[PDB]
């Protein structure tokens, strides 16, 4: 229909309570409403996100208690920020995140009380690490199909909308949905801090403990998987000095024969452990 | 009454079928390995409360 | 990916208590066939490098028959 | 007891949330709320948190404010979305622990029979761990004390689950230098001495500063006891102390013969694959 620039922002908190929620349910859809502030015409804000309890035990069927609306809003009343709904979330656990007719059946009925209230699908399955897989729609109607459909200002966030992307039923779903951008502001303070978190906190209490640990382990358990580490680098070497023979035999590099390789970097490589972690001992235990 | 369990029956017409198949062994905390009883093969996951 | 050996073998190799309680005594005078039962089973089972020395080849599967009683 | 407690990343952003919360007000007002977990086993986890009304004033500094009603509504909720979650405790911001700062426990202990607490720092100057957490037990002294009701830390770290590892690694996407391996753990290596000297630090100002003030504060307990712990063991000995050193010379030997063996032949064996693909292809090129 008559289109905008199509952007989403975030809270940093409303990512990790969307993969909480909806993996501690995973199998069945689970409701979730969206909490923000609708800042201006293109660009929405959610901002706080709390989850809606369950009921009878079916896949995507939902609702929304009027009372557990004024009590939830209500404590956020008391709490710092109260603020406006901006929309809802459920997943698609097992498959590329398209929403679903009970999805659609719900859009028709909550749409008229808020605009752009935008209907967001997490999924916490096709997301590893790379992948957040945020994945937000809008509906479109079916009266304004006499007139077009097509201003999408700010050209790039289409283009940008086909690449993530597959199906025949998401191309099948381009019509009644239309998506729209999300992106991501952080607080360096709570970056500065979460990478504290997460640089630090991978270390652990005072620093020193665990590193004076491995000096534990350099003189008591060490020499066991040295001793490991021996018979392997005899076993499987005897065998891989046939390698280079056999090489000049076959061909000149030709396919894959069969199962072994030399795999000698990698038991190498704990040996460099065994190295730096007999260097932590004069360190650590001299002063 | 009529209404009450028809409306139960209202609520209750959009339930799943759901597959049933026996579990071969346990891969890792969350991989299960189980086989569908018409056919063939998966590997599955399960609850949170199982 | 690459699945660790699995699917069963109509369960697996017993595991724990699933044997059939009988000793050696139980059975009555089969000295003979008995004795052969082990050398071919399970005598190769220990002594492995002792086929491969003297040169005896052990066999791989053996089939036993009879009326039935 | 507890063994130790797990702090996920989510309630740390739920602090942080909450400062951003209550930051508007600005004028005195430090950050207050409850702490939700499972006690799993020993050790103990923590899920969710959420707010609480709390406050405190200038003159009769002891005025506090815990909101029954809304713990028991909220949890509620909470308690109506996941049966699995209950509650464990609670937490505020902690610059420090200040004197009033027992009275939240101690209101409720009759919620969960052992209340932990949780001390953060919203302000990440903190180049230690966050996340400190106490225990309220008691020891009753020697001097006479009736009942010294004092809180007790218990070691804290930041623990994993699949979901949230999706997305603190996918929220970070701002530093890598690990490589895992060799190199993994200097900057740590740096780390641990340099956080062994800030603790060392604030233990010698701390000395310094018993002897000035408290009028005499010193510790009177754990001063003389755990400083004759320190002075009973710095062994600095030598007579086989030294004598650990061929074993040192054997930690060198089996990485100096694995490396110079074996580094070597690798290397020279791509040597070999990339002259032979160089001077057979240069043949046909040229
Ligand atoms: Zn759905």
């Amino acid at each position: 229909a008559v289109d905008t620039a199509e952007q989403v922002y975030i809270s940093s908190l409303a990512l990790l309570k969307m993969l909480k929620h909806g993996r501690a349910g995973v199998p069945m859809e689970v409701m979730g409403l969206m909490l923000g502030e609708f800042v201006d015409d293109y660009t929405v804000r959610v901002i706080d996100v709390f989850a809606m309890p369950q009921s009878g035990t079916g896949v995507s069927v939902e609702a929304v208690d009027p009372v557990f609306q004024a009590k939830m809003l209500d404590m956020l009343k008391q709490t710092g920020r109260p603020e406006m709904v901006v929309g809802w979330y459920h997943s698609h656990p097992g498959f590329g995140c398209w929403l679903s007719g009970v999805d659609i059946n719900t859009q028709q009925s909550f749409e008229a009380l808020s605009e752009r209230a935008v209907a967001v699908v997490v999924d916490p399955i096709q997301s590893v690490k790379g992948k957040v897989v945020i994945d937000a729609f809008r509906l479109i109607n079916a009266n304004m199909m006499v007139l077009g459909h097509e201003p999408r200002q700010t050209t790039s966030n289409l283009g940008h909308l086909n690449k993530p992307s597959i199906q025949a039923l998401i191309h099948g779903l381009n019509r009644h949905y239309y998506s729209i951008t999300i992106n991501y502001r952080k607080n360096e303070l709570e970056q500065k801090m979460l990478l504290n978190l997460h640089k630090k906190s991978w270390m652990e209490g005072l620093t020193l403990q665990d590193y004076s640990e491995h000096c534990k382990h350099n003189e008591s358990v060490v020499k066991e998987m040295l001793e490991l580490a021996k018979n392997y680098n005899k076993a499987v070497e005897e065998e891989d000095k046939m390698t280079p023979e056999q090489l000049a035999i076959k061909n000149v590099g030709k396919q894959d024969p069969k199962r072994h390789l030399e795999e000698h970097v990698d038991v190498l490589m704990t040996s460099n452990i065994v190295q730096c972690l007999a260097a932590m001992l004069d360190t650590v235990v001299f002063k | 009454k009529q209404y009450e369990k028809s409306e139960n029956d209202l609520k209750a017409l959009q339930s799943v079928g759901q597959i049933v198949g026996e579990v071969l062994k346990q891969l890792t905390e969350e991989k299960f390995i189980v086989k569908a009883t018409n056919g063939p093969r998966y590997v599955v996951g399960c609850r949170r409360q199982l | 990916d690459v699945l660790p050996p699995e699917a069963d073998s109509s369960i697996m190799m017993l595991t724990s208590d699933q044997k059939p309680d009988v000793m050696y005594a139980d059975i009555g005078g089969m000295d003979i066939q008995k004795q052969e039962v082990r050398e071919a089973v399970e005598l190769p089972l220990t002594h492995f490098e002792l086929y491969k020395q003297i040169g005896i080849d052990p066999p791989r599967g053996v089939l036993m028959y009879g009326p039935p009683g | 007891a507890v063994q130790k407690v797990v702090v996920h990343p989510l309630v740390l952003l739920s602090v942080v949330d909450h400062f951003n919360r209550i930051g508007k007000v600005g004028n005195q007002k430090r950050v207050v709320g409850v702490l939700l977990g499972s006690w799993q086993k020993k050790v103990l986890d923590v899920s969710n948190s959420f707010a609480v009304p709390f406050d405190e004033d200038d003159k009769d500094d002891s005025v506090w404010f815990l909101d029954h009603d809304y713990l028991e509504n909220m949890y509620g909720m909470f308690k109506k979305v996941n049966a699995r979650e209950r509650i464990v405790g609670w937490y505020h911001t902690g610059p420090k622990l200040h004197k009033n700062d027992i009275a939240i426990n101690e209101l409720m202990k009759r919620y969960c029979p052992n209340s932990v607490l949780v001390i953060i720092d919203v302000k990440p100057k903190d180049l230690g761990l966050p996340t400190e957490a106490y225990i309220s037990v008691e020891e009753v002294h020697d001097d006479g004390t009736p009942t010294s009701k004092t809180f007790e830390h218990v070691t804290s770290e930041i623990g994993a689950e699949e979901a949230e590892e999706v997305g603190v690694e996918h929220l970070l996407r701002d530093i890598k230098d690990t490589t895992v391996g060799t190199l993994s753990q200097r900057i740590t290596n740096q780390v641990h001495g340099l956080k062994g000297l800030n603790s060392k630090l604030l233990d010698i100002r701390s000395y310094l500063e018993k002897v000035a003030t408290g009028k005499l504060p010193i510790n009177h307990q754990i001063i003389y006891q755990l400083q004759d712990v320190f002075n009973l063991l710095p062994d600095v000995s030598l007579q086989e102390f030294v004598k650990a050193f061929y074993l040192k010379t054997n930690d060198q030997m089996v990485v100096v013969y694995l490396a110079s063996l074996i580094r070597s032949v690798v290397a020279l064996h791509n040597l070999i694959n990339n002259k032979i693909a160089n001077r057979d292809a240069e043949k046909k090129e040229g």
